[PDB]
């Protein structure tokens, strides 16, 4: 009944014999041209010219505490191509017979059922499971542009790695969470062409896999009351570092409009309401004379801070300065004036 | 000198950050901000596609259930506000891979002769044009009353502008702001500087209850093709490359100019995604001209110069044709 | 020589590389410690001449872009593709690769190394940071810089610390089952990659960023990690990641 | 120009935003106001759907438990107040996406010869008049002693309407104060003006503890079995699209016009869902008679101009399957 799955492959006005005669034809053409890997290229970009793979089979250390390929119970090899034009035997490897078995365990196992179907079509049989059966590995030459490089520090000097992705543990972990009751992420945004140019046969019976979902806790999340509430607002302008400022006493007129242009871009779009507000404590004031060397308040000098606490101000001892007895009303008004 | 590297690749020197959206009212617009917030909205509309005949005779009159989201203003409200940033670095240090050493060196060289000839002034001047006049609102600015935009530089605070006189096609270089930034802007893709922050705030005034468009995010899903906008922590915003498209609308020198007469983003094909057909085929596009800058190292007129600081300004992957 | 703590607080990082072979959403240690290679590769080319010993990451906030389903599942977003090079420049609409995004508001902690590290230090690194991008991410703000030296001047956070033994411990014939079965016993690990394999051979190879190092392919390994508050730490040195390289090992430790 | 662009697509030149319910009395209707909320409601009914002769026979006399939401008036206020808005763009600044550059040359030179020819005035005038009679009241219209509609731009706050007075199958073209708003609906359409914005406030009066109706939501098979009324900043209120559907019902070009004799909503296929017969299904369908005023270049009598701009204002997606 083969024969008829061979037909259905080919989609064209020819008749039956021709129809049967392109498949055969296109198996000779492109046996060559299809390789098996594990790690191949092209996978994060299409637009990586050649094939690259690396075929890496190697033994489960099983103590190490990391994951990688040929580590997990991963038991079919990827087969990929160069180009989508050569992908009839990627379609030809999955082809189901009368009963439940595909065609490579009666392909490596020599079954006669099979050659049965592969010897009354055509006699080319022999040829065509001695190519797909020793099959040519991959070597990792050349590198472009679009496969990541990264450099890494090893000892004393630096070291460039070159990136390659692993196809069949993508494949493992997609239906090893596709059976569980993990978060996971489906992550659906490949297209079914883009899947078939890739090259390989996993990504196109699997184009949209099933990812681990790696996040922070739940209660980390940003959320809309979060950036509601914030925190208070501190000057940018330390009082110590500015000329005139005679430990804590303004002198110079200079000044004003840089405090009042502190004050005004700072609290700008910031009023909350007095349930909102922060309250304006007596041992933040005291401390800063404290600090600053003073046992009472100066005569004819009053506590000032810079940002506004109508404006979301903080009440911490960076966030004022004493000022003159008229400045401080100069600054209130030009406040008042610009906000109401 | 025989072609390009086969690894060579520059650097954003114009970052932008994520917008958010806030509301408010015009009088009291340097007091308090309201949030906005995304809703969502099902419609039952009629199957008003183009059809063939017989699916069109078979479902003249069905009905249509589909759903989407919207955002708009509250009823005490009048006034859209946009808060955001940019981030300017230098032209020479934003190159980040470059395999060759004779085509760095040769890069360093043209990108110097080039400071010393102009110093960035123009490219400067455009940038802080298409900010003055509020070209980032896209289908905000449509049917605005007032638009006040206004710039913010570390600690300096300049005077506001006014997008609605300001013309969406010309530019001005003569307003003493946009000389002064630009000013700025130029000294820090000159590498005098090493880095500027700059903070846009813009009010819009569109009236009570009217509508805001925020970005709409692209994604895929099974049994869910509706609309769904950008959330930014929970209120409206857009996306950073939505703001950085409008930007880098200086492109005024694509041959046919004095026919459609109106600037385009800077591609390296010069194609941009609302007439299909891109600009600079095959004998303006930057690929050419950057071999004829570079190889043959022939000089070239004031606007193809022009148009390679800016393709150089946005960056991307100017490596040599790939080979298997 | 003296070696203190220096904390940079509550950075914000958007459009951050969120995208793996296999994970999606915490963007792998490699891209931390590059960030802090590179951080001191631009520092000594300042003549600072300092080298970092140590990386701690203190998560606050993060955001994944895109939105939750109904059911509750993420659904990510991606950007409109632009010009990619290659065959199909001219085209107006791209391709499409797999790729995800994250928002992060992250603290670091960094160990040095170096003669009078002082306040000077502080406004160095404050004047070269704003230059470098975190995992491919920008960043839009920070709080400030800090010198610490003992557990009690930290933020409120939450650390990742490198949990080996449950994955050794766990119950499963091969490693991935072994994982598996670790994150369905237990509800606060999550998975990270950690290093990256060899499966090559040293030496030469034509096309690469620079043809001047010793160029070997690599491939992801990944492990367990898990949260803790700050105030649970018990040393200031357990909460360091560090580099380990070994014969086709280019792994990062907590040890 | 041998087809239409693959990328063509309009905008809406009248964005109309959500209504809000208030109530109040008619005595004091220009005083104060008050909030109108949404109730739940549960009620118990019995199996009355057609069921077969089988399940008829075993289950006819069982209860059935069933949820709803309702929207009362209160026992003190017998006036319904509904106000919204209406932003009018230029119709030639609204052509959001176009390929080919031709057309949209063309699409210009057909609307200027359309401004030159009639100058917005028929459309504005029905538009004014579809305000006028209150239309958009839907199930708020029957039984009601006096409605009142007020229109207000800017500052100017124009005379009350009465649109009982107003039949609801005719439109007017000799009132004042719709001739006055209609021109400068006009005036902002052609492309004089750049924006114009109108608030529309009506008074329903229906009576004491009356009930009102306002928009339901669309649920689908995933959420909440039952019927979910539309809130809007608490109070009920009414969609943007349900109002637009009742301003755009000035259709009285179509084809079998005389035989039926009422307008409908300007639709692609002039499709009315009110009595279920489409009325351009081929010759006067809007792609059709595009097709002949721009790519053959073909004059059309005025009725067809009114309606392509008339559809031309409200916009949609009119691409092609990439010839």
């Amino acid at each position: 009944m083969l024969r008829n799955k061979i037909l259905a492959a080919i989609s064209q006005k020819i008749p039956e014999e021709q129809k049967i005669n392109k498949y055969i034809e296109g198996l000779f053409q492109s046996i060559d041209k299809n390789h098996l890997a594990t790690h191949v290229a092209k996978f994060t970009e299409t637009n990586s010219p050649g094939n690259i793979g690396a075929y890496d089979i190697l033994s489960s250390d099983m103590n190490c505490g990391y994951l990688d390929t040929a580590n997990a119970g991963w038991k079919e090899p990827d087969i990929v191509t160069n180009d989508a034009k050569y992908k009839r035997p990627q379609g030809f490897v999955a082809m189901e017979m009368s009963d439940g078995r595909t065609v490579m365990e009666h392909l490596q196992e020599d079954s006669a059922e099979l050659r049965h179907e592969m010897e009354e079509l055509t006699d080319k049989y022999d040829e065509i499971r001695d190519g797909i059966l020793n099959m040519p590995s991959m070597q990792p030459y050349r590198t472009n542009q679009f496969i990541k490089q990264v450099f890494f520090p090893v000892g004393g000097s630096y070291h460039l790695l070159s990136i390659l992705p692993s196809t069949v543990l993508n494949y493992e972990v997609s239906d090893r969470l596709y059976r569980s009751k993990i978060p996971k992420i489906r992550l659906r945004l490949l297209s079914s062409n883009a899947a078939s140019t890739t090259g390989s046969r996993l990504v196109s019976k699997n184009k949209w896999p099933l990812v681990f979902q790696a996040l922070p806790p739940k209660f980390l999340e940003k959320n809309l009351a979060k950036a509601l509430d914030k925190e208070y607002l501190l000057p940018d302008i330390n009082i110590d570092e500015l000329e005139g400022v005679d430990n804590g006493c303004l002198i110079d007129e200079a000044l004003l409009p840089l405090i009042i242009d502190e004050g005004k871009r700072k609290g700008e779009g910031n009023y909350r309401p007095r349930h909102l507000r922060d309250e304006r404590k007596e041992e933040t004031v005291q401390a800063f004379l404290d600090k600053y060397g003073y046992c009472n308040i100066p005569v004819g000098y009053e506590v000032h801070h810079i940002v506004p606490l109508s404006q979301g101000g903080a009440d911490s001892i960076k966030n004022m300065i004493m000022l003159s007895i008229e400045h401080h009303e100069r600054v209130t008004e030009a406040h008042a004036s610009y906000f109401k | 000198l025989k072609s390009r590297p086969e690894n060579l690749s520059f650097a954003r020197c114009l970052n932008t950050t994520e917008a958010k959206f806030w509301q408010t009212d015009f009088l009291k617009r340097h007091t308090f901000k309201l949030p906005l917030l995304i809703t969502d909205k099902a419609v039952l509309a009629s199957k008003g596609h183009e059809m063939p005949p017989d699916k069109l005779e078979k479902e003249i009159m069905d009905p249509n259930p589909q759903k989407s989201q919207s955002c708009t203003l509250s009823t005490e409200c009048d006034t859209l506000r946009i808060d955001f940033g940019i981030k300017v670095l230098p032209v020479k240090e934003s190159m980040y891979s470059c395999s060759d050493y004779n085509y760095r060196t040769a890069i360093y060289q043209k990108i110097d002769e080039y400071i010393a000839e102009d110093g960035f002034l123009t490219l400067a001047k455009r940038y802080v044009n298409n900010i003055a006049n509020a070209r980032f609102l896209w289908r905000n600015r449509k049917g605005a009353e007032i638009i006040e935009t206004i710039v913010t530089i570390e600690d300096k605070e300049y005077p506001s502008f006014n997008s609605k006189s300001f013309n969406l096609d010309t530019f001005v270089e003569d307003n003493a702001t946009i000389n002064e930034i630009a000013q700025q802007i130029a000294d820090t893709f000159a590498g005098k500087r090493e880095y500027l922050n700059i903070y846009v705030t813009c009010f819009v005034k569109i009236g009570c209850a009217m509508e805001v468009y925020p970005s709409q995010e692209m994604t895929f899903d099974d049994d869910d093709k509706g609309k769904k906008l950008f959330k930014f922590e929970g209120s409206a915003g857009m996306h950073s490359q939505k703001i950085n498209n409008a930007l880098r609308t200086i492109d005024t020198w694509y041959p046919d100019y004095t026919t459609y007469e109106f600037p385009i983003p800077v591609e390296n094909y010069g194609a941009a995604r609302s007439i299909g057909i891109p600009f600079r085929p095959d004998t303006k596009s930057f690929y050419k001209l950057i071999d004829r800058m570079i190889l043959k190292n022939e000089d070239l007129p004031i606007e193809d110069k022009h148009y390679v600081m800016a393709i150089l300004i946005r960056g991307g992957m100017f490596s040599k044709k790939q080979e298997k | 020589m003296m070696k203190g703590y220096i904390l940079l607080e509550k950075v914000n990082i958007e459009n951050a590389n969120a995208f793996n072979n296999i994970i999606v959403g915490i963007p792998a240690i490699t891209s931390f410690l590059g960030f802090a290679r590179a951080l001191e590769r631009k520092l000594n080319a300042k003549e600072i001449a300092i080298r970092i010993n140590g990386v701690g990451l203190e998560f606050h906030e993060y955001e994944l872009k895109g939105y939750k389903n109904k059911r509750g599942q993420y659904v990510t977003s991606c950007p409109l593709p632009g010009s990619i090079p290659g065959q199909n420049e001219k085209k107006l609409d791209a391709h499409i690769m797999n790729q995800a995004y994250i928002d992060l508001n992250m603290s670091f902690l960094l160990e040095v190394e170096g003669p009078h590290v002082d306040m000077s230090t502080c406004k160095s690194i404050k004047s070269t940071m704003e230059t470098l991008r975190i995992a491919g991410g920008i960043i839009r703000n920070y709080k400030k810089i800090r010198l610490i030296d003992t557990l009690a001047d930290i933020p409120y956070g939450y650390f990742l610390t490198l949990r080996q033994d449950n994955l050794n411990d766990a119950a499963g014939d091969d490693m991935l089952d072994k994982m598996i079965h670790a994150l369905q016993q237990e509800d606060t690990l999550v998975p990270i990659a950690v290093g990256f394999k060899a499966l090559s051979e040293v030496g030469h190879v034509e096309g690469q960023r620079d043809p001047e190092k010793d160029h070997c392919f690599v491939e992801s390994i990944f492990s367990l990690g898990g949260f803790e508050c700050s105030k649970i730490l018990e040393d200031i040195n357990s909460c360091l990641w560090r580099y380990k390289t070994e014969e086709g090992l280019y792994l990062c430790t907590i040890i």
